[PDB]
């Protein structure tokens, strides 16, 4: 059983490690999610069609249940891992609470798995940030981030992935109470945000949305098209 | 041992003024029948202990290796601490409870005297963990036989001179040979004392009346 | 023994007497059958003492971790449904304990009945023990969703009298418990050689 | 089942019947039941021919490993402690009677006894199996201090005999050794051979 | 420089630098002093604080009614070391029904400590220990090195600035034997001040005393328990 | 790079770990044992490293058996280890077989436990050197000696530390295979003064212990009344 | 002992099951559940040992949940019904068997009804009708003399009724209410209760 | 094999406002013989606490010395003595662990709680136990509690005034029920072994009963 | 090279030294024990306006009367206080008592340093955990407030200031406290102390606070308290 120290601490009290797995973050596509009054929405930029790929089987959006959803931004074997960890948890969560889970505690689990494979023998550490939306049992929209070190926060509006720090500099200036007053106003945020880094709008950006009680909810290429058309 | 094998009937002990003295006879019968008849049944575990059983003949010869063995790595150190004869009947409680508690008995009976610190000590270890210190002990048939008559003079007398408590085991040793069906006329005296320990050669019951 | 516990308009009433017999021989007659786990949740017991003594103290340990953990009490489906999975690791093994879990969740008034056979369910009413057949009886009687605080009362004290008159292992004191929005509250500890000159 | 030893001085005489039974069937009536664990060390073999079988390969093979490390010829004793030990731990499991008998430098000729259970005693001579019940009074009464050789193999050809004539499991034929520092000189009591004990008619 | 990387390597001298490391690190840790007389074992130890508002640190332990440590070094290694030899006094009484000797004990010791500085991937136990104990056969003190080995001694010292101590307890070693326990307490506690640098005196705060004798358990002075002692130096 | 473990070859094929562990068993004092017709005698340079120190600490002499004996030379943690497995292999073998273990069996099995240290990285190399003796009236008078390499050799007088040249010259002259315990300790120690170096190191002090006849086969320390005649007549020859 | 009982039509299956939990002779709960929803198409039906029921069937209902969430689609009916009896069988011979029997009712779009039968033992059998418990002896008669192929559902539930009317007057034990569903292209339907 | 047998003995405790008293018998049996005549089965845990253990011997020692133990380890870790309630909550786990092998012993403990006053808890041989004012457990425990309950407890007795317990009346409430016991009991009645915890400390008393 | 249990020259184990230097990182965070109880406070270090600050969890209950405040790699801790609760809940169940605020710390340093690469466990801890804890609560001592390390060490403290700006923090403590300071002296002095040193001026929306005293449980202020007191400071 390979038990050698993968992550350890170095002069100045860094974890190379952990930097590096931030940087394999950074290089990954772009992701903007977005807390609605009555909706949380999500958003990715897609590098590139290629016109050949068979698009259902590149989802950067999944669902870990009816009342959750995360958008990653890294390695896509690692998320599909962390994916399938979280959804045995939920589950499991249903059985034994009997009720459906928070997007807090899911985040919370996601985050304390990450935090393992940092602290662990002869292991690597995640190579994603997840943002993870839902809505609890109470009705309230809820939307978190989770890094790769482990750490977590709730998150009115975040982004991640290349170009986050743009991203997230348009978000805080452009939300605003007015601006998530209706749900199509929220959707309209999200795009524009998008736009603010990838290039051709509409045709390179998925958006994927949750209501109170209605499931996920991917938009179709006409229904973004429309919404770029009314922005512009 | 789920099954005793071969066997050896009750042991003995009394202490008296400055030592203890053990009686056992050398018989293992194998169930009814005297096959093994010059087997000593009494130990000396170190200068100032000495152990008699009863029960199981094989488990006290494993209790004779692995006791022995003890003896012998605390004398390697050679730092002037040697276990007392408290100290080994502690130890032998917690051995014959664990083996129980496992469900995987020694089945035997075992009488520890010894003499330390011009204090004597007198001992009893069942299969069970069952343990106490009595100024007279007396396992198996000695309990309903032999007991009664050293209850009787320690109540009357509770110190005892070495000569006395000798004539008063021979008297015991007597009685039980009259009465016990698995006990034999050959039979050993281990005596306990300043002077260490010395078990007495193949004594016999001369004193047995037939009056028919 | 006799527990009693039924959901009305203004919460959950929980009673029990307080006698434990080993064998034909009465051990005590002051055991205290209710357990405190929360401020808002009770506990039950019946069968084994130290079985249900111990597996009630580690369902209360195990419900003080998840509110610590989740800044949150936790729901009486939930404490019910971890007793039932603590205790069916040890099906057939022998443990006797039948329990019944009240409290007062998000949801509302909360009773479930939690068996060691591996029973677990909720219902209005439920009770438990020897003398649980005697206790039905005047309970179902006497019961109804609108009774009143005084009412619930005096129908919890009677169930258990009758109980305790026809059990030989059921007797002592007839502890009440009131579980509400607020949390429970002791009503009352009332001994049965008193309700009996009261009822006679 | 009938095995007996006997200690002369300078070596040990073993003899034994040649029996094996399942039930009333005699499945082997020419049976050796001396197995050599050494040279100028054996064994006889009472109880179930699995286990002793078992058992004596075990220690054959243990034995002669320890000889070959100490570079010197092994002793009875340690043969002895050898079947003591896996007789005692598998007490539950074995249905094993043995009687150990060779001759070593250190000591000459020794019989050592391992009945049923794992104990170990040393013994002048030894009687084992079923019908050795039926010549312990005939050992008792006519064995003698400083026999000789051939009075030892004569003492133990009488008592397997008469315990054959008896029990109902010994039969067959007579196998001796007689083990000293010369060797090993077995031998083989059949027909008339036998010891002959006539029986009273009325 | 690649002979003192690991604890499974010999340099060229025939020396573990690992090992000589771990020596090193009970040299930065405080002073402690242990000595014995007649009918009783003595630790007198200096504590000292990280901060002025920070409680100083405890470096006197227990182990049994008769056995006492004083600590230098690591102290999480100290706790790890404590709980064992705890745990060992504990099975001999549990077992015989006696205490267990503190030769015995410190035995165990030294068989526990080696294993480490022999294995790939393990280290030293960066503590020493002082061992004050009474058995059948008397008082006894001893010494505790990282490297597992350990000394029967009659008064030493170890931690910062203890060749000081160990001058004082060498010059009057001598008297020790044949002093009351009041006598026997002020030669410690002595030593222990020509350890502080000059212009510094011993006080009730960082000042704790350890006596184990022939009718006396073991017990640990701190605080004002320590005045008395104190008083008359 | 090639001295950084003990499982890998030098060019010329050597295992430098195991020579390192050897370089510092020769930095301790020195330690010698002769044998002789009656039995055999140990004997041992202790040096006071501080007078706190107990007379008897840190003994250098163990009775790894009733009847074996063992001194030893180097990192005195390591041999102490190395005696708890020697006690370990003389236990399982009485349990086992039922009789004293031969010193001869005894020294083969603590040597291949020795020599299991020099294969593997995983483990270094005991750092340290040791002789076994013992009596028995079968076997008579042995003595053994085992280096970090794990090699065992007998021998009639052997030395270990830091003079063990001069220690080896010393004891050729003796002729101990005609010679009696009682004559042979008087020179043990005479021969321990001699390599000792005054100037040097501060002072010491002699440990001894013997195996034989007069003490019925077993291994125990020398009488004081024996040892102080002993440190008598050495002092006395060193003129 | 429970009830179970299931009618499949053709294009929908009807499934009933009595409400009563009980502990020595004391009904503790008349409004007891024993349909579990497997997925928005299948219902799993478990009566059995206390606590072996519930442990069983929720098991089996995570892992049903747990496929849908990770593939996008549910479980088909046979599917379904052929995992709950491979987890039945394993532990058949385990330490801890599970002492439950089952109904395994649901709806497929391309293979259409379908309705499992499977005992204790995890032997797997599909059946156009079958019922669980002593009352199946007295209503599998009843159901292979009135049931047909195409048997509407209204008709269908008449015949339900026909089969706890005989339990009430022939069974021995009480056995008030029904619970009543119906599984088809649209989904699970909750009917009224049949009480008596 | 059976890893059970019963050497009797009974135990009691009283509580009070200012004291705890816990008395045992002296007498160690197995079947119809009398083993030791001088073994109580009153045992001191601190200052301010004791514990009574009857039933078997084997289980008893190892559990009193399982609690030794433990207590040790408790003082160690937490740096302060262990209190009558701790002891008590303590020893329904231990007894728990063994839940399908259980203790074969009734334990009763009785001292000082942290307010200064009685206290005495009561056990079963798998940990359930309880707080109570005085208890008796044992061969003789049915035959002492009914007297308890009447005297201390003032049960089923009108007009009487509840005056509070004091030293003297308990000490001589204790010597009688046991007088009483030993004349119908065979198990118990070799001597009464008492213990008195206050605040000064514990004090010992033994008084003679019935040796048959 | 250099394998996690590696000794420095100067005895000092890498690891641990440079897990100390990542607790320089983090956000500040102050604890003074008063007679009349404990108070902690922590500055929450908002990044961005769009993170919600209530999702920063910096002062966590261990039990009602035990509190903890952490500063480092946050991730790190949460670990750390799972054992701590857990402890906590095994002490109530086992000896129907409260654990000490000590014996909690003391079981937490425990956990701490016990990390190893070689034969140690399946998925042991490859390093030591980068958060300093501050443990306040009230037991039969009455209020107590411990300090712990990653280096396993832990000691009580009356007042202890840990973070980005503990050098300087520690120096204000160390002229405001005294021993009679009651407990709304040492919420001002607390709150003093961290505006000074935050970067970002104070506000009720980016500071956490809490007590514990010896009637009530363990309360961490909500805004409307934390706007009370900020205005008066
Ligand atoms: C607290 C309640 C559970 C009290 C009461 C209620 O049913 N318990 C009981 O009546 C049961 C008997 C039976 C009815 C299950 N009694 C008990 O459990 C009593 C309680 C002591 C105070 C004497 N103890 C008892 O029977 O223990 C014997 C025993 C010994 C070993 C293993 C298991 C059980
Ligand atoms: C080979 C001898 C040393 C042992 C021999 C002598 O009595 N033992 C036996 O004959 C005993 C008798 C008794 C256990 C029924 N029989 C046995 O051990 C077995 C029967 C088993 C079911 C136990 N008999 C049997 O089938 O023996 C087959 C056999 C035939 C020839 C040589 C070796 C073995």
């Amino acid at each position: 059983s390979y038990d050698r120290a993968i992550t350890v601490f170095s002069p100045d009290g860094h974890l190379f490690q952990v930097e590096y797995a931030q940087e394999a973050v950074k290089k990954g596509s772009t992701a903007v999610g977005v807390r609605g009054r009555d909706i949380v929405v999500l958003g990715v930029e897609k590098k590139s069609v290629a016109k050949l790929q068979d698009e259902r089987t590149v989802r950067k959006i999944c669902a870990l249940d009816d009342n959750v959803c995360m958008a990653f931004a890294g390695l896509t074997a690692d998320a599909r891992i962390v994916i399938n960890r979280a959804r045995v948890e939920c589950q499991s969560h249903r059985l034994t609470v009997e009720d459906p889970v928070t997007v807090e505690y899911i985040t919370r689990y996601i985050a304390s798995l990450k935090q393992r494979y940092t602290q662990s023998n002869g292991r690597r550490p995640f190579g994603i940030s997840a943002l993870i939306v839902g809505f609890d049992f109470d009705g309230t929209p809820r939307l978190y981030q989770t890094d790769p070190s482990g750490t977590y926060h709730a998150w009115k509006a975040n982004a991640i992935g290349r170009g986050a720090k743009s991203v997230r500099e348009f978000l805080e200036k452009n939300y605003t109470d007015e601006a998530i007053e209706t749900d199509d106003l929220t959707i309209k945020l999200v795009i524009k945000a998008l736009l603010e880094v990838v290039q051709s709008g509409g045709k390179n950006i998925e958006l994927a949305v949750m209501r109170r009680d209605q499931s996920l909810k991917i938009l179709n290429p006409e229904e973004i098209e429309k919404y770029v058309a009314e922005i512009e | 041992t789920q099954n005793p094998m071969v066997t050896g009937t009750s042991v003995l002990g009394v202490k008296f003024e400055g030592g203890v003295v053990i009686a056992a006879d050398m018989l293992g019968s194998y169930g009814s029948l005297a096959r093994f008849r010059n087997i000593s049944r009494i130990m000396r575990v170190n200068n100032s202990t000495m152990l008699g059983a009863s029960g199981d003949y094989a488990d006290f010869q494993y209790l004779k290796q692995v006791l022995g063995q003890m003896v012998i790595d605390e004398e390697l150190l050679g730092d002037g601490h040697s276990y007392s004869p408290r100290a080994i009947h502690s130890w032998l409680t917690r051995a014959m409870y664990s083996r129980r508690s496992k469900m995987n008995p020694l089945w035997n009976t075992m009488v520890i005297g010894g003499y330390a610190d011009g204090e004597s000590f007198l001992g009893y270890v069942d299969m069970l963990g069952v343990a106490y210190e009595a100024p007279s002990l007396a396992t198996g048939y000695g309990a309903y036989l032999a007991q009664p008559l050293l209850r009787e003079v320690l109540e009357k007398q509770p110190v005892l001179s070495q000569t006395e408590a000798r004539d008063l085991v021979e008297r015991c040793m007597r009685v039980l040979y009259y009465r016990d069906a698995r006990s034999y006329n050959r039979f050993q005296i281990a005596t306990v004392t300043e002077k260490g320990v010395e078990i007495e050669g193949p004594l016999s019951t001369e004193t047995n009346w037939d009056i028919a | 023994t006799t527990t009693l516990a039924f959901k009305f308009r203004h919460g959950v009433i929980v009673a029990a007497d307080s006698r434990a017999t080993a064998g034909a021989y009465i051990a005590s007659q002051t055991v205290k059958k209710v357990i405190e786990i929360n401020p808002y949740l009770l506990g039950t017991m019946a069968g084994g003492a130290a079985d249900c003594s111990f597996w009630e103290r580690l369902l209360a340990r195990q419900c003080r971790i998840y509110e610590l953990r989740n800044k949150e009490r936790i729901s009486v489906a939930a404490a019910s449904k971890l007793l039932a999975n603590m205790v069916y690791q040890y099906k057939g093994m022998g443990l006797s304990m039948g329990t019944m879990i009240c409290g007062w969740d998000k949801r509302g008034p909360g009773l479930y009945y939690v068996d060691s056979e591996g029973n677990r369910i909720s219902g209005a009413t439920f009770s438990v023990g020897s003398g649980s057949v005697y206790a039905y009886g005047v309970m179902d009687r006497g019961y109804s969703y609108d009774l009143e605080v005084e009412q619930a009362y005096d129908l919890a004290r009677r169930a258990i009298y009758q109980a305790t008159y026809r059990d030989a292992y059921s007797g002592g004191a007839v502890n009440l418990y009131h579980v509400r929005e607020d949390g429970w509250i002791r009503v009352s500890s009332d001994n049965v050689a008193d309700l009996h000159e009261k009822y006679s | 089942t009938t095995i007996m030893a006997v200690q002369f001085d300078g070596g040990v005489v073993l003899g034994a019947d040649s029996r094996t039974t399942t039930g009333s069937y005699i499945a082997n009536r020419v049976t050796d039941k001396l197995t050599p664990i050494h040279d100028r060390i054996f064994c006889c073999r009472s109880g179930s021919a699995a286990d002793t079988q078992a058992v004596a390969d075990a220690v054959t093979y243990q034995l002669g490993f320890h000889s070959i490390e100490l570079n010197e010829p092994p002793l009875v004793h340690t043969a002895a402690s050898l079947f003591k030990e896996m007789c005692y731990r598998y007490r539950e499991d074995l249905m094993a009677g043995i009687i150990i008998a060779g001759w070593d430098p250190q000591e000459g000729g020794q019989v050592y006894s391992v009945p049923m259970g794992g104990m170990m005693v040393r013994q002048s001579f030894a009687i084992g199996g079923s019908g050795s019940s039926y010549i312990y009074g005939y050992v008792d009464a006519t064995y003698r201090e400083g026999m000789t050789k051939e009075e030892c193999l004569q003492f133990t050809a009488n008592a397997l005999a008469l315990a054959m004539e008896r029990d109902g499991s010994s039969g067959g034929v007579i196998r001796l050794a007689a083990i000293a520092e010369s060797g090993v000189e077995r031998q083989v009591l059949l027909g008339d051979q036998i010891p002959k004990f006539a029986v009273a008619t009325l | 420089n690649q002979y003192d990387n690991d604890v499974t390597v010999w340099s060229p001298q025939g020396r573990i630098h690992q090992i000589e490391y771990a020596m090193e690190a009970v040299k930065q840790g405080s002073a402690t002093v242990g000595l014995k007389s007649k009918t009783h074992a003595v630790l007198v130890a200096l504590k000292r604080a990280q901060s002025e508002l920070a409680a100083h640190q405890k470096k006197i332990l227990h182990v049994d009614n008769h056995i006492g440590i004083s600590i230098a070094g690591l102290t999480a290694d100290a706790r790890l070391l404590c709980n064992f030899m705890r745990q060992e006094c504990l099975d001999s009484r549990f077992v015989f029904d006696r205490p267990l000797p503190v030769s015995r004990l410190v035995s165990l010791i030294g068989s526990k400590t080696q294993i480490p500085t022999q294995r790939y991937g393990r280290r030293p136990y960066g503590v020493g220990l002082l061992i004050a104990g009474y058995d059948d056969m008397g008082p006894h003190i001893f010494q505790t090195c990282p490297s597992a080995n350990y000394f029967d001694c009659r008064a030493m010292s170890i931690g910062a600035r203890s060749q000081s101590a160990r001058t004082y307890l060498e010059r009057h070693m001598s008297e020790f034997m044949e002093c009351n326990l009041n006598e026997l307490v002020k030669h410690g506690l002595r030593a222990l001040r020509e350890t502080l640098p000059a212009e510094q005196d011993l006080t009730t705060k960082n000042v704790s005393i350890g006596i184990v004798g022939k009718d006396l358990e073991f017990t640990i002075y701190d605080d004002d328990d320590v005045s008395p002692f104190l008083e008359g130096l | 790079g090639y001295d950084l473990s003990a499982s890998t070859f030098s060019p010329d094929g050597r295992v430098f770990q195991v020579e390192y562990a050897m370089k510092a068993v020769e930095n301790s004092s020195t330690a010698i044992g002769i044998r002789c017709k009656d039995g055999v005698v140990f004997g041992v340079e202790k040096l006071v490293l501080s007078k706190l120190y107990e007379e008897g600490s840190n003994k250098r002499l163990f009775n790894v058996d009733r009847h074996v004996g063992m001194a030893v030379a180097g990192l005195l943690a390591d041999a102490r280890s190395l005696a708890d497995i020697a006690r370990e292999e003389a236990s399982n073998f009485r349990s086992n077989f039922g009789y004293n273990i031969p010193l001869k069996h005894l020294a083969d099995r603590v040597a291949m436990y020795v020599h299991a240290y020099t294969l593997y990285s995983a483990v270094r190399p005991f750092g340290c050197s040791f002789m076994l003796g013992s009596y028995s009236v079968n076997d008579g008078a042995q003595l053994y000696m085992i280096d970090p390499s794990g090699v065992s050799y007998g021998y009639w007088g052997c030395a270990i530390g830091k003079a063990r040249q001069a220690a080896k010259t010393e004891i050729e002259k003796l002729q101990m295979k005609e010679m009696t315990c009682r004559d042979i300790v008087k020179e043990v120690a005479k021969i321990i003064y001699i390599v000792h170096d005054e100037v040097k190191d501060k002072a010491f002090e002699l440990e001894l212990s013997w195996v034989g006849e007069l003490t019925n086969g077993r291994h125990e320390i020398v009488p004081k009344d024996i040892r102080e005649e002993a440190e008598k007549y050495a002092k006395e020859s060193l003129k | 002992m429970e009830y179970l009982i299931g009618i499949q039509g053709p294009d929908y299956v009807l499934v009933a099951s009595d409400r009563v939990a009980a502990s020595n002779i004391v009904q503790m709960k008349d409004d007891h559940d024993k349909m579990f929803k497997m997925s928005e198409k299948i219902l799993l039906l478990c009566v059995g040992e206390a606590g072996d029921t519930v442990q069983f069937a929720e098991y089996i209902q995570k892992n049903v949940q747990l496929y849908k969430m990770r593939n996008g689609y549910e479980l088909s009916p046979t599917a379904a019904a052929n995992f709950t009896r491979r987890n039945l069988a394993d532990c058949l011979r385990s330490r801890t068997p599970y002492h439950v029997n089952l109904l395994l009712a649901g709806y497929d779009e391309h293979e259409g009804p379908a309705l499992y039968y499977m005992d204790y033992l995890a032997a797997l059998a599909k059946a156009p009708f079958a019922a669980h418990g002593y009352g199946a002896f007295l209503t599998l008669s009843i159901l292979d003399r009135y049931y047909t192929p195409t048997i509407s559902r209204e008709r269908a539930v008449e015949l339900l009724r026909k089969c706890l009317e005989e339990l009430q007057k022939r069974f021995i034990l009480n056995l008030p209410t029904f619970s009543v569903r119906i599984i088809d292209k649209n989904g699970i339907h909750d009917l009224d209760n049949i009480s008596f | 094999f059976s890893p059970y047998v019963f050497n009797g003995g009974t135990i009691l405790a009283i509580a009070g406002e200012d004291f705890a008293i816990v008395a045992s018998d002296t007498r160690l049996s197995e079947g119809f013989s009398i083993h030791t005549r001088d073994s109580p089965k009153c045992y001191k845990l601190t200052d301010k606490t004791v514990i009574g253990c009857s039933g078997f011997h084997g289980d008893c020692l190892t559990l009193t010395k399982i609690i030794e133990a433990r207590l040790k380890m408790y003082k160690h870790s937490n740096n302060k003595a262990m209190t009558t309630g701790a002891i008590a909550a303590m020893l329904s786990t231990i007894l728990y662990s063994r839940r399908f092998f259980p203790y074969y012993v009734y334990n009763i403990i009785g001292g000082l709680d942290e307010e200064g006053k009685g206290a005495v808890y009561s056990f079963d041989p798998v940990g359930s136990y309880q707080r109570d004012s005085f208890k008796a457990g044992g061969s003789a425990s049915a035959m002492l509690q009914p007297l308890l309950d009447n005297q201390v407890g003032f049960k089923n007795m009108q007009n009487v005034e509840h005056v509070p317990l004091s030293l003297d009346r308990a000490m001589r409430l204790v010597k009688d029920v046991f007088i009483s016991a030993a004349e119908r009991d065979v198990y118990t009645g070799d001597a009464l072994r008492i213990c008195i915890v206050t605040k000064e400390g514990i004090r010992e008393e033994t008084v003679s009963l019935r040796k048959d | 090279y250099r394998g996690v249990n590696t000794f420095s020259p100067e005895g000092r184990l890498f690891q641990v030294e440079y897990a100390i230097e990542a607790i320089k990182l983090g956000s500040t965070a102050i604890g003074i024990q008063t007679s009349e109880g404990v108070c902690l406070a922590v500055e929450k270090r908002i990044t961005s306006p769009l993170m919600e600050p209530s999702s920063i969890e910096k002062i966590v209950e261990i039990d009602a009367h035990i509190g903890c405040a952490m500063s480092g790699l946050i991730a790190d801790a949460k670990t750390l206080i799972d054992k701590a609760r857990v402890e906590t809940q095994n002490h109530w169940f086992t000896y129907n008592e409260t654990m000490t605020v000590e014996s909690v710390t003391q079981a937490v340093s425990n956990l701490a340093l016990q990390f190893g690469e070689e034969d140690a466990d399946p998925g042991a801890m490859s390093r030591p955990f980068g958060v300093a804890l501050l443990f306040g609560g009230v037991d039969e001592k009455g209020p107590q407030l411990f300090h712990m390390d990653p280096s396993g060490t832990f000691v009580q403290c009356d007042a202890r200031a840990i973070g980005s700006a503990s050098e300087g923090a520690q120096s204000s403590l160390q002229e405001v406290y005294h021993k009679s300071m009651t407990l709304k002296e040492a919420i001002k002095s607390s709150l003093i102390i961290l505006k000074q040193v935050m970067e970002e001026k104070l506000n009720a929306t980016n500071i956490e606070l809490a007590t514990v005293q010896p009637g009530q449980n363990f309360h961490m202020f909500t805004k409307e308290e934390l706007e009370e007191v900020i205005k008066d400071i």
